[PDB]
């Protein structure tokens, strides 16, 4: 990584990056096409991000991620994260969206790292011809688009459909970062977000830093309370066998 | 390590998909029509040639010539994928203009109107205004209005669970309003129920009460729009009664109970105690000592750290109002009404939300109105943290005066429902 | 081409009756055909 206060908060955490981060590093943090990199959960896509927002913020300090995660929870855990890490140590503005528009207009307008949830993002995007703040964002960095085939994931779809097709109209293309989970059909997440052949890093669900094993237990109880009581002593056997 | 204990029957789904990387496929087909009013009140779909260029630049497209049976499509070819398109623009347009959100004119150019309006700035389901504004007389009240926001489809998926049925039977029985028909299978009924014991304030189940957080996160939005479809219909008495739903669902105090229970650590020894005194409002209890305010009824040192600010963050807002051309106005011409609002108290935080689940910022409608006519004559939501502006015009009919009545009326607390009445010509 | 154009209900069912038309009279030209070949085959027998 180029800048000191950049590696100031990281360099008590890691020494090295995961496999995942050093492939992905030089078309994030060094490159500027859209990114799609579909990991596995676990394999750390929030820092490939956390590459994007700081190649966003060494364009212009003034600059504006917008950070999508699907669930709400999600949105508050990146946002306790991104917090203590770009507000304390960086004073680039965290912002965290909830769902009024009155203040999110402000908060976008304020804010350098815009979390959101795709419906918040939802009802400030419909009006993106009117707000100037949603046109001139820098970065859209999507976790998780791989929720795109769920529920509220229709709407996940449109904020990042309308976020392409606003980058096909301002001047200036808003780079899309699109994070999932490890993708068979990477292709048209990528060529649905711009992404090229090079810049798709899809990779396998073997591929995650600590490796996992997993065991799939059949229970041929059809009767649901009944399987639920037989798997209360296969749950203590598996804690003892496993962990 | 994970150990996923499945039914067998599931064993395989999972076999395949946690190894193997994850099929996505794009669900919007079944989800299209928010989003198509949505971007038809933008105007950036102005047609239906323009809706399907929208919907080019989703994944739905992208995912249409790469798994084609999964949407129903016979092929990847233009012709398949054209026509899927454009019977998919044309079924949810249909859909559009059928419930009266859009209007298609020469059956190819779609406009906004006043009700896509309404659903995509509030960002409600476009069936939920359609049940609105069909459901919607000029004659409802707060009694049957939780039955219309109860009936919203942003309620469906609240959640049925097992053991569900009987404790919302047990809130049958008790809540201010009885339910005609109620099968416990709904989640509109459950959510009418709920609604109704937040009004009450009555103890429910953590499990209840975790889905009562639900509701209110998205009742107020529905209330706004219950407010707005009534302001363009042009009905002032239940577009009054939508402004004290929203209030009351944020203080979480019903209207047939008088104006004091938004009040935090207010029992009904405090209501019995205070009517039989001659004393109902907290006007009537503010203009009182500190001394005479813990000489009315029992009194604790958090009560007066929690009262007191209640007290000092409710709106201290008088009005002042303003017509031109009062003698000199005919038959006609459009008229103003112009209202600076006096607020005579600091902003220092949100609404007072102690039952209410988030952080809002209050809003008002200045609105005006026949009291006699029930004739809604005018409306504008405003937000203004001190004394700003709010100018509104309408038209006046024939034959002379018109006895307008000016109502200020919010959506977070009481006590201020200010009413004065005047003529014009 | 690449870009989908619209076509209106009335414009898609006329072109799948056109569709239609188009293979329900490849069907009929197949038969008859089918019947040429019975002939050829019958008659070099006989």
């Amino acid at each position: 990584l180029r800048n000191s206060a950049f590696e100031s908060l990281y360099q008590d955490k890691f020494p090295f990056f995961n496999p995942i981060q050093t492939q992905v590093f030089n078309t994030v943090y060094n490159s500027d096409d859209n990114v799609f990199v579909g990991a596995p959960t676990g394999s750390g896509k929030t820092i490939c991000a956390e590459f994007a927002i700081l190649r966003m913020l060494l364009q212009s300090s003034e600059g504006r991620c917008v950070y999508i995660t699907p669930m709400e929870a999600l949105a508050e855990q990146v946002y306790m994260d991104w917090y203590e890490k770009f507000q304390d140590r960086l004073n680039k503005k965290v912002v965290l969206l909830t769902g009024e528009t009155s203040t999110d207009l402000k908060l976008l307008g304020k804010g350098n790292i815009i979390i959101s949830t795709p419906e918040k993002w939802d009802i400030l995007s419909r009006r993106w011809k009117q707000r100037k703040n949603v046109q001139n964002i820098n970065l859209f960095v999507v976790d998780e688009v791989h929720l795109i085939g769920g529920e509220n994931g229709p709407v996940l779809e449109v904020i990042c459909s309308r976020m392409r097709y606003i980058s096909s109209q301002i001047e200036r293309p808003i780079r899309i970062v699109a994070l999932s989970s490890s993708l068979s059909n990477a292709k048209d997440v990528a060529h649905w977000l711009g992404c090229s052949a090079t810049s798709t890093f899809n990779f396998h669900p073997n591929v995650r830093p600590v490796p996992l094993e997993l065991h799939i237990q059949g229970f041929n109880i059809s009767h649901t309370q009944t399987r639920l009581l037989s798997m209360a002593k296969p749950v203590y056997h598996a804690i003892t066998k496993h962990s | 390590r994970c150990v996923i204990m499945c039914q067998g029957s599931k064993k395989d789904f999972f076999k395949k998909f946690l190894y193997e990387p994850l099929p996505v496929e794009s669900h919007l087909d079944h989800c299209m029509h928010d989003h198509f009013n949505a971007e038809i009140v933008t105007k950036t779909i102005e047609n239906k040639q323009d809706a399907v260029d929208y919907l080019t630049w989703t994944f739905l497209y992208r995912r249409m010539t790469q798994n084609p049976n999964y949407y129903n499509l016979q092929g990847i070819s233009h012709r398949h994928l054209s026509d899927h398109l454009s019977e998919l623009v044309e079924q949810t347009l249909s859909d559009l203009e059928q419930s009266k959100c859009i209007s298609i004119e020469d059956e190819m150019d779609v406009a906004p109107l006043n009700l896509g309006m309404i659903a995509a700035y509030y960002y409600i389901n476009y069936t939920t205004i359609e049940l609105f504004s069909m459901s919607l007389n000029a004659k409802t009240k707060v009694r049957g209005l939780i039955e219309i926001i109860s009936n919203a489809a942003e309620y469906e998926n609240i959640p049925i669970r097992h053991h569900e049925d009987n404790l919302l039977r047990q809130l049958a029985q008790k809540v201010p309003h009885k339910l005609n028909n109620p099968k416990f299978n709904d989640p509109h009924v459950k959510t009418n129920l709920l609604l109704q014991a937040h009004l009450s304030r009555m103890q429910l189940s953590a499990e209840l009460q975790s889905d009562t957080e639900e509701i209110l996160s998205k009742a107020i939005r529905l209330i706004q729009a219950c407010v707005d479809v009534l302001s363009s219909n042009g009905w002032l008495s239940p577009a009054l009664a939508a402004m004290e739903l929203a209030q009351m669902v944020t203080q979480a105090m019903w209207s047939k109970d008088s104006y004091l229970k938004q009040l935090p650590h207010f029992t009904s020894e405090h209501i019995k105690r205070c009517t039989d005194k001659g004393v109902e409002s907290v006007f009537d209890i503010m203009e009182m000592e500190d001394e005479e305010r813990n000489a009315l009824l029992q009194l604790t040192d958090s009560q007066i750290a929690d009262v007191a600010r209640f007290c000092n963050r409710y709106p201290n807002i008088e009005l002042s109002y303003e017509v031109v051309d009062k003698d000199s106005i005919r038959s006609g011409g459009p008229v103003v009404v112009l209202v600076q609002l006096e607020r005579e108290e600091e902003v220092t935080g949100p609404v007072i939300a102690p039952l209410f689940p988030q952080k809002r910022e209050e809003g008002w409608w200045v609105v005006i109105g026949d009291a006699k006519s029930n004739s809604l004559i005018s409306i504008k939501r405003l937000t203004l943290q001190q004394k700003a502006k709010v100018k509104l015009d309408f038209v006046a009919p024939a034959t002379g005066a018109h006895n307008y009545t000016l109502y200020f009326m919010s959506d977070a607390y009481m006590g201020c429902d200010q009413e004065y009445k005047f003529s014009v010509d | 081409e690449a870009k989908p154009k619209f076509l209106s209900k009335a414009e898609r069912e006329a072109e799948a009756l056109k569709r239609r038309q188009q293979e329900v009279e490849e069907r009929q030209r197949m038969l008859e055909e089918e019947r040429k070949k019975r002939k050829q085959f019958q008659d070099l027998g006989r």
